[PDB]
């Protein structure tokens, strides 16, 4: 399974894959990765599969009054309420979630939390189990500061390897895109990448 | 001996304390006036502001809930600031534990609840606000829900509140008893705001600055207020009526 | 998984004497094949002219070395500067060391 | 905090408790409302009144179903009718229908709302409900069957009853005009014909509520397919059908 | 146990089978599978036997509090929150893997929640033993915009599936249709296969041919007077 | 503050007189008659009704006869809602006997242990005492037919003939002029009415103000059956005694 | 070992056309001994029949709390408890301890008075209403029951039928089963007249 | 009818008003005079704190004590109970900052002590507040500015007053955003802030005092609750002995 | 009316009477000046005993090693505080490796005495202590109320007939600090100052209690023979 998010100039584009192996029968292969949990501000989960579930409800439910009382959250906002739930219960509750958004005065920004809970800013991340095998590409072909076109191609290019080489990746390949613009998804078949 | 400094029946089998919660609820002198458009909710309030040093921008008295579903509160500014905050609270929790987002026909119902238990235990003070709650719903259609320190509700086709509201109820009386119909026919949700402001003109007996009003809209799916300069606008709409 | 005790080493011999006492040890401080510090006690004052030592593990050690500096501080306290004795030490200790029976103290202490 | 820990429902000096007395004052103010208990059918009415014209009564229910079986109506309060409504569905699910796996009798039910009454004027810091509910209901072995709850906490078994302002009136008209036979059409005559001498507001279906717990429905239960389960005996009658019957009176 | 649920155009069909299975030994022939949490949302359960009928019948509760708390009509999504609140608690301790489905105001769903509280949503989900041969026949009959009359068809086939190869499976198969405005009809039994011949003679026994040792009558009655 | 508002209910006068326990049975003279008769063959428990009405069910209601267990009864003198509480946990810690040493629960017993909750809300906590006044029928191997009235305050004392509720003086003192000790049931029930119809509050002693039960030792096998009869056999047994 | 075979037991139970038939052994073990050939492991709340196999004590345990609760039914709504409404109780009681269960197997036979239909069911340790309107067999032959008495059966039987089949059921696996056996209780019970009949059969 | 309304403070009397509650403000009255002018930049603090005698250490105590890094919490009345409305809302600060890992807003903390000073108007074990806090600061969404009666009521505010010398200090700062239309930086700001306490000491010309002043401005020590000292509040407190002459 | 038996009411004068009443436990007690320099702070306590076979009632409680505390109000209600010093003072050392800060150690003092004042059944605590304690910052001395405000002073009394105390230090206020280094001296304005406070009471060796604390002397409490050198 393969989860990446990318900065770029007008924000941040999250990318997925839709398989979801248990042992050697997939259960699901249109799984939807990609969770809203504000407005512009959306999730990809990675890991053992109920147990980010359940915590992303639970963020839900902190931001959902964190905009009624206090006003909007922030990527950085956002991405803190989830460590705190890894990290206080980080013996039994195993999540890998890169929480990915577009702030109107920040613009895009992409946080990585690993399995411990620790937060960590980056320009691009990967996480997951599938993204062993594009390590050595993400950074070679990736730029910071790229417009749209040229992102929208590099996540595609890079799920396509994930595709490729991991078996645990595999199906539809699902974007969404986070902009000023606003909120638009994009999804990819197969025969559209595995053209090239 | 004592019954009317605790929440005990008297003789009479009333509650004094549970009638002083609405002759408080009368202390801001604040008139609000809401009606029911054909896909819009408007809910209309004054705002006064008595120094040079206040800022209007913080004083309100509309404050957002859900984000859907708007109060507006007439009555002292402590109990409406922990009335809504108990609110807020149940708003979200509804949305955690069944997945939807809260029907004001429950919240309404659900602070009755709260509201009466106040009046059920002795030491607990009840809330002596009058709390309007607007709407559109999407199984429900467009409403109004208005509390009240006993913990009853009822859902309106429009309503007033404030202490001058004898006069509002009955200009509010006559549109709907010679026209027959229970909600303002207008698609657009603009003139709604207007049809409402020249009500308050007539029946207060007065016209109205962009500071002395305060008004929130609830669309479908969103609840704003209104700036002051857009407030302007819906003014002069009034000189084209 | 966690392994909650170790062992920082070093050794003690205290000698009670006919109207003296002594009471020595090493001041080295390992841990496995490295030597933490060349000098750092295992042998501290707590006042009213009892010395203590505890050494084992040094974790510990430090701990009830310090549960012990502030049992001298509450005695002067309430007892209202009555001499605290060795012999009314070694009981109090013994409590200290009990209190703790199912995760234990790792440390020989002498006084 | 909390630092009440005694009651404030306390006995008078020549017997008889103050507050439960108090409390059944506060009921006679309230609405009109009567049940009226038939062979095949228990039939209750009651007169729905508002701040003004502008609120609706349509989206207020002084009818409510607790089970599919037993529905309640009231006169007294509505703020406590509300959370009675409440915590009684709360308690018929609660201590009975996850272990029995059906839903209550109508007896074994007013039983339970009846402790809820005793436990306001027991314990410390409550004053009693001030709501005298009517629960009727069906079950298979008391047939149809009428109960009175009241704030005392006691319930008393009925034929007919009234309860509210009109109590007195309604109950002498109620004595003339019950008979040992008595069709689910002849009840629902009488039960609006008793509520009429005691309406002198507006007459019409969208101020009289009536609500049947006749006889069965496999159109309001929502599936077909399982011949155990035979739907919903109550059964809320709409504005427009009550009229119709207001009209053949 | 082969339980579908196929989504179609105009509503939901949920199927299973009507064997229960205690160890290797096939405790009943017929028995329910699909219970009713409310009666616009069925489901029906795999996994542990007692687990599924009881947390159906728990948050079954729970729903019918909440339909009548809130004056209208209880949605899918209302149940499914619950479900999955509810089995995270004890962490993956409750044995349940239920197909849950139905309609409301808001449209048809269908879904399916694992034992700790992960769920899925397709338009053709299936869990149980039998889950692995149902799902294959759905995927090369099944098409976007499907009829009432075709899914149906669906449905049946695909349990029928289920029977032949798998073997925690068998017996009759049970359909519970639902569109969207408009009755929920269970059609328990629809299709029976596997249908039992008649025995080579029968073993029947005059009288007297056991041997008592004592006989009694006991009572089961409440003391009378006279 | 919430001092103030305290009542005190839980407190000696200076007579050394707890007043609400002195107003307890005070307002279970409002509530109506109940007398229990004790034969030396069975009980005889019949009591009269605090309410009728002509619109009134008569034939489910219950507000005097109660069964605790299988051969426990009680008439009920006080308010019926506080006795609905008492009732199930006296049903319960009947029950609960009977589970642990597998032998049904003394009369003694089970009298004294309803006694010590009654008494414990004078002792402690400042709630009110329940105003209810029991009189058991009860039977045990251990001496038969015991007969026993509780009060308010948590004290019971045994009795052979004895009335609660509704013209206390009346009814105990007409008791005693005519015991003897060579009744039987036969008899209990005749003197049951006849005391009733002395105390009766109304027109004539009719049968839609009667509950009434026994527990007979005539009933089959050398075993208490507990009757609680219908008002179609009150009815009856009206005409028996000669009354009506 | 298994915490349900330490002391043996089983129940059979069969409808036939009007009537039910439950039935037990009298076998109580400590492993390989035998100690009693007289314990029951059925019991009658009114006119229901409940049937308890599995551990020893569970089975007495579990009898104490069904008297308990059936008492408070009967006193409370004023009539003997009905078969079905019964095996609902069976279900939530078995439920309410999920973890550390009481290790047991019952079978409630009935008929019930106010539709005049033969019910059964069963229930595992966790319980799950088993529906049937065959029979229902639970314990430690159970394994050798469920064919067994199959094969005689017949799709409804006569009330004296019904003795001789659900006889022979429970002999035929008791006689090949260890833990099983060591006398038998069998009971046909019918509207309103249960008889209680021992067995004559093989005590070795 | 009845007698009391005054035992308890959930009771409401017939009027519509309060008691305890209504009282509690006369007690705030007896305190010092402590002003607040919301500057552009920041808000600028500052407070009359007495001395009675020379027996006292001056400059060495203070009724400007920070919560957070950001900040200024300075109140007036009941100064134990005053500190306890200070105490209290560095719990809820460092809660925040704990869960949400960014600086509190100011309308986030207006909302939070607002919460619990009207949550003691709602029990009778407990006595109402009788002290009314005025404190601000600068956060990311600009410098707010906030009053916060005993009555559990707070509003917006760019200038507030509060304790004896309040009539004057309330038109005074009429007078001083009616000089400065289009508003002042927090430098200059720091020289009315003294004026306007000295003028608000007599009210208080039975007495004699030392003048705290304290900012918390976004270009003047980079958004940071701090006190001002030295070499600047030497030149504001000349500024003010001038004004007064 | 009922304003003065309940702590949790006020007050139509805008007070509550409670802490008032609480103020006046410090008039009947007895009289103890405090007075402190940069270097120096010094207690200088008269103890008050009840008849000729009765000891003398202690005044200076030490609370650590370079802090102490001394009451003036009521005994009883003190031993619960001076436990209270004690506990923060061990737990600043224990956990942040601090003498624990005298100033800081008087906003813990506050809220304690506040929340019983808040809250009903409690009551505020009758005895007001002056806390002498030696830290970085030099030598202070704070008077605290029975209201839970704390202050900071060169130098105080409270008791009874303290204001003649408090008047001998206005004006002798300039000399004491500029005393430093010479503790024989801080010690010898107090006794003056004391004195000051007597209506015939005389200073004995078993009346006079001083205790000081140094930037080169611990705490130490001097009584018997050590304060006949300084009568």
């Amino acid at each position: 399974t393969s989860i990446m998010a990318v900065t770029f100039k007008d924000g941040v584009i999250l990318g997925a894959d839709s398989r979801t192996t248990t042992g050697a029968y997939i259960a699901n292969r249109v799984t939807d990765k990609l969770t809203r949990v504000h407005d512009k501000i959306w999730c990809c989960r990675s890991g053992s599969a109920a147990d980010t579930q359940a915590i992303a409800d639970i963020v839900q439910y902190h931001l959902e009054l964190y905009t009624s009382q206090y006003g909007t959250p922030s990527t950085e906002t956002a991405a803190s309420v989830f460590k705190e739930l890894c990290y206080e219960n980080k013996d039994n509750l195993t999540a890998g979630i890169i929480v990915a958004g577009y702030d109107d005065k920040n613009k895009g920004e992409v946080y990585t939390i690993p399995l411990g809970g620790s937060v960590h800013k980056l320009p691009y991340a990967i996480a997951g189990s599938g993204s062993t095998f594009i390590y050595g590409y993400c950074d070679k072909n990736f730029r910071e500061n790229m417009s749209k076109e040229e992102t929208v191609d590099f996540i595609k290019h890079s799920l396509s390897q994930a595709i490729k080489w991991d078996g645990s990746s595999g199906g539809v390949i699902r974007m969404v895109v986070l902009t000023a613009a606003g909120v638009e998804r994009l999804i990819f078949y197969p025969d559209e990448y595995e053209q090239l | 001996g004592y019954d009317r400094h605790i929440t005990i029946f008297s003789p009479e089998g009333r509650l004094y304390q549970v009638e002083y919660a609405f002759k408080a609820t009368n202390q801001t002198n604040i008139n609000s006036l809401a009606v029911r458009g054909k896909d819009c909710t408007v809910v209309i309030s004054q705002k006064k502001v008595p120094d040079k040093l206040l800022d209007p921008t913080t004083v309100s008295y509309i404050f957002c809930i859900s984000r859907t579903i708007g109060m507006v509160v007439n009555g002292p500014i402590p109990d409406a600031r922990n009335a809504a905050l108990r609110a807020k609270a149940e708003a979200a929790e509804f949305r955690y534990k069944y997945g939807y987002d809260m029907p004001c026909d429950v919240l309404a119902k659900r602070m009755a609840n709260l509201s009466q238990i106040y009046t059920q235990r002795a030491y607990m003070r009840p809330l002596g606000v009058i709390l309007t709650f607007v709407s559109v719903d999407e199984e429900l259609g467009p409403s109004i829900y208005k509390t009240d320190p006993a913990g009853y509700y009822v859902g309106y086709k429009a309503t007033a509140t404030g202490p001058k509201q004898q006069e509002i109820t009955t200009n509010l009386e006559n549109h709907f008893k010679k026209s027959k119909i229970d909600h303002i026919n207008e698609e657009s949700w603009e003139k709604v705001v207007e049809f409402a402001i020249t009500h308050m003109i007539d029946a207060l007996g007065t016209e109205f600055s962009k500071n002395d009003l305060e008004v929130g809209v609830a669309t479908k799916d969103k609840f704003f207020t209104l700036s002051a300069e857009n407030i302007e606008e819906r003014l002069v709409a009034i000189a084209e009526q | 998984q966690f392994n909650p005790y170790g062992d920082n080493g070093g050794t003690i011999l205290g000698i009670a004497g006919e109207d003296f006492a002594v009471l020595a040890g090493d001041t080295r401080n390992i841990t496995d094949y490295s030597i933490n510090s060349r000098y750092e006690p295992k042998v501290f004052d707590c006042g009213d002219n009892i010395v203590m030592s505890a050494n084992g593990f040094a974790a510990d050690g430090d701990a009830l070395v310090k549960r012990f500096k502030n049992s001298v501080k509450w005695y002067h306290f309430d007892h209202n500067d009555k001499k605290l004795s060795i012999n009314s030490a070694a009981r109090n200790i013994q409590h200290l060391l009990y209190g703790k029976r199912f995760f234990p103290y790792y440390v020989h202490t002498i006084i | 905090t909390d630092r009440y820990s005694f009651s404030l429902t306390t006995f008078s000096p020549s017997g008889k408790l103050g507050q439960i007395d108090y409390a059944l004052t506060a009921v006679k103010q309230g609405v009109t409302s009567l049940g009226i208990k038939a062979t095949n059918g228990v039939v209750i009415a009651t007169e729905k009144k508002s701040s003004s014209p502008l609120a609706m009564s349509e989206t207020l229910s002084k009818v409510s179903l607790l089970t599919p079986d037993i529905g309640a109506v009231y006169s007294g309060m509505g703020p406590d009718y509300r959370v009675l409504v409440d915590k009684s569905r709360k308690v018929a699910h609660t201590s009975y229908k996850r272990i029995y796996g059906e839903y209550p009798p109508t007896k074994l039910l007013v039983s339970e709302v009846a402790k809820i009454m005793q436990e306001a004027t027991q314990s410390g810091g409550v004053r009693p409900f001030g709501v005298s509910l009517l629960i009727a209901g069906h079950d298979e072995f008391n047939g149809f069957s009428l109960y009175q709850v009241d704030p005392s906490g006691s319930y008393f078994p009925w034929k007919a009853t009234a309860i509210g302002k009109g109590s007195v009136a309604a109950k002498t008209f109620l004595e003339k005009r019950w008979n040992d036979e008595l069709e689910l059409e002849d009840a629902i005559h009488i039960a609006l014909l008793t509520l009429k001498e005691s309406v002198e507001g507006e007459f019409n279906g969208d101020t009289i509520e009536l609500a049947i717990i006749g006889d069965e429905n496999p159109d309001l239960l929502g599936y077909t397919g399982i011949p155990t389960d035979k739907g919903p005996r109550f059964r809320k009658l709409t504005s427009q059908e009550i009229n119709d019957r207001l009209e053949a009176l | 146990t082969t339980i579908v649920g196929v989504k179609f155009n105009n509503g939901v069909v949920i199927a299973a089978d009507t064997r229960s299975t205690q160890g290797p030994i096939v405790a009943d022939k017929n028995c329910a599978k699909l219970h009713r949490i409310s009666p616009k949302i069925w489901c029906a359960g795999a996994g542990t036997a007692a687990d599924t009928e009881a947390v159906t019948q728990l948050i079954g509760s729970n729903i019918e509090l909440h339909s009548l708390y809130t004056s209208r009509e209880p949605r899918v999504v209302s149940a499914l929150q619950m479900l999955k609140q509810h089995l995270f608690k004890y962490q993956g301790h409750i044995g349940a893997y239920l197909i849950v489905a139905g309609v409301d105001p808001t449209g048809s769903h269908l879904f399916s929640i694992h034992a700790h509280g992960s769920t899925d949503v397709g338009y053709y989900l299936s869990l149980g033993s039998g889950s692995l041969a149902a799902m294959a026949v759905l995927e090369s009959h099944w098409k976007q915009d499907l009829t009432k009359e075709e899914a149906i068809k669906l449905a049946s086939d695909a349990i029928q599936a289920g029977i032949w190869n798998d073997l925690g499976s068998g017996s009759n198969v049970d359909v519970c249709v639902m569109e969207i405005g408009k009755d929920a009809e269970y059609l328990r039994n629809y299709l029976t296969p596997n249908v039992r011949e008649e025995k080579q003679k029968s073993y029947k026994f005059p009288r007297g041919t056991t041997a008592v040792l004592k006989e009694s009558i006991v009572n089961i009655c409440d003391i009378q007077e006279e | 503050g919430s001092r103030r508002y305290d009542s005190r209910t839980t407190i000696f006068s200076p007579e050394g007189r707890l007043y609400q326990v002195e107003y307890a049975l005070e307002s279970i003279s409002h509530a109506g008659t109940a007398i229990g008769i004790m034969a030396s063959d069975g009980i005889v428990l019949a009591a009269e009704r605090k309410v009728t009405s002509t619109l009134l069910e008569q034939d489910t209601s219950t507000e005097k006869l109660y069964k605790l267990n299988d051969k426990i009864a009680v008439a009920v003198a006080g308010l019926t809602a506080d006795a609905e509480i008492l009732i199930n946990t006296a049903r319960i810690h009947a029950q609960n006997y009977l589970k642990t040493y597998n032998e049904d629960i003394p009369v003694e017993i089970l009298v004294r242990r309803l006694s010590d909750i009654k008494q414990g809300y004078t002792q402690h906590g400042g709630l009110r005492p329940f105003g209810v006044s029991f009189i058991y029928a009860g039977y045990d191997d251990r001496y038969g037919y015991q007969l026993y009235t509780s009060n308010p305050s948590g004290n019971y004392t045994g009795w052979k003939a004895i009335s609660v509720g509704a013209n206390t003086s009346a009814a105990q003192t007409l008791l005693q002029m005519d015991y003897k000790d060579d009744m039987k049931v036969d008899d209990a029930i005749e003197l049951a009415l006849k005391t009733l119809s002395k105390t009766t509050d109304s027109s004539a002693l009719t049968y839609d103000r009667l509950e009434f039960a026994t527990i007979r030792k005539g009933a089959n096998d050398g075993e208490v059956y507990q009757k609680i009869f219908k008002p179609q056999e009150i009815k009856d047994i009206l005409v028996k005694t000669g009354i009506t | 070992s298994d915490p349900s075979s330490i002391n043996g037991g089983i129940v059979v139970a069969m409808t036939g056309k009007d009537c039910v038939a439950i039935a037990c052994d009298l076998r109580l073990g400590s492993q390989s001994l035998g100690v009693s050939n007289k314990f029951e492991k059925i019991f009658h709340y009114g006119h229901v029949f409940l049937g308890i196999t599995g551990l020893a004590t569970d089975v007495t345990t579990l009898n104490e709390m069904f008297r308990y609760k059936t008492n408070l039914y009967k006193l409370k709504e004023e009539r003997a408890i009905e078969p079905e409404t019964f095996t609902q109780l069976v279900s939530s009681s078995l439920y309410e301890r999920r973890f550390g269960p009481y290790f047991v197997g019952p079978v409630v036979a009935g008929i019930n008075s106010k539709s005049g239909k033969p019910f059964i069911a069963g229930f595992d340790l966790i319980g799950c209403i088993d529906e049937a309107k065959d029979f229902i067999v639970s314990g430690t032959a159970s394994d050798q029951l469920f064919g067994m008495c199959e094969s005689l059966y017949e799709p409804n039987l006569e009330p004296e039928d019904l003795f001789e089949t659900i006889s022979q059921a429970l002999l035929n696996a008791a006689d090949r089963d260890a833990l099983s056996g060591w006398g038998a209780v069998v009971y046909i019970i019918k509207k309103d007249e249960v008889v209680k009949r021992y067995l004559k059969m093989r005590q070795d | 009818i009845g007698t009391g309304y005054d035992l308890s403070n959930s009771v409401f009397s017939p009027d519509g008003r309060n008691f305890q509650v209504e009282y509690a403000v006369k007690a705030v009255e007896n305190g010092t005079t402590s002003i607040g002018i919301k500057c552009n930049d920041g808000v600028v603090f500052a407070v009359e704190k007495l001395i009675t005698s020379k027996l006292l250490v001056p400059q060495k105590n203070v009724k400007i004590q920070v919560v957070d890094r950001h900040i200024g919490c300075v109140y007036s009345g009941l100064i134990p109970d005053g500190r306890h409305l200070v105490n209290r809302g560095r719990e809820e600060a460092a809660s925040f900052k704990k869960l949400y890992k960014t600086p509190i807003p100011i309308p986030a903390f207006a909302d939070r002590l607002g919460q619990y000073v009207q949550a003691h108007t709602l029990y009778n074990s407990v006595r109402p507040f009788g002290v009314s806090t005025i404190f601000g600061g600068v956060d990311k969404n600009g410098a707010h500015l906030y009053m916060l009666e005993p009555s559990g009521s707070y509003w917006g505010y760019k200038g507030a007053a509060t304790g004896k010398g309040r009539q004057s200090a309330k038109a005074e700062l009429e007078k001083l955003v009616d000089h400065h239309p289009e508003g002042l930086s927090a430098r200059e700001a720091v020289k009315q802030a003294a004026k306007i306490i000295y003028l608000a000491h007599e009210d208080n010309k039975e007495k004699d005092f030392e003048l705290e002043i304290s900012w918390c401005s976004l270009s003047e020590t980079n958004g940071l609750h701090k006190f001002v000292k030295g070499d600047l509040l030497q030149e504001a407190i000349d500024f003010a002995q001038k004004e007064i002459n | 009316n009922n304003y003065d038996g309940d702590t949790v009411t006020f007050s139509p004068t805008g007070r509550l009477f409670q802490v008032e009443y609480a103020l006046e436990a410090i008039k009947q007690g007895s009289v103890t000046v405090g007075l402190r320099s940069n270097t120096h702070a010094v207690l200088v306590a008269l103890k008050r005993n009840a008849d000729e076979l009765s000891s003398y009632q202690k005044k200076i409680i030490k609370c650590d090693e370079h802090m102490g505390l001394s009451l003036a109000g009521l005994a009883p209600d003190a031993r619960v505080l001076s436990n209270y010093l004690r506990q923060q003072c061990n737990y600043s050392s224990l956990v942040f490796n601090r003498k624990l800060a005298v100033e800081r150690a008087g906003h813990l003092l506050c809220d304690k005495a506040q929340k019983n004042t808040q809250s009903y059944g409690g009551r505020p605590y009758g005895v007001g202590l002056l806390i002498i304690g030696y830290d970085k910052s030099g030598a202070h001395l704070l008077e605290f109320q029975p209201s839970g405000n704390v202050t900071e002073l060169y130098g105080t009394a409270i008791g009874a007939r303290s204001q003649g105390a408090k008047t001998y230090l206005e004006r002798t206020l300039d000399t004491f600090i500029k005393i430093d280094g010479n503790p024989d001296e801080l010690i010898k304005a107090g006794v003056e100052a004391i004195s000051q406070s007597l209506r015939d009471e005389s200073l004995t060796v078993d009346n006079l209690s001083i205790a000081i604390v140094g930037k080169d002397t611990p705490f130490t409490i001097y009584d018997g023979e050590a304060v006949a050198k300084y009568i």
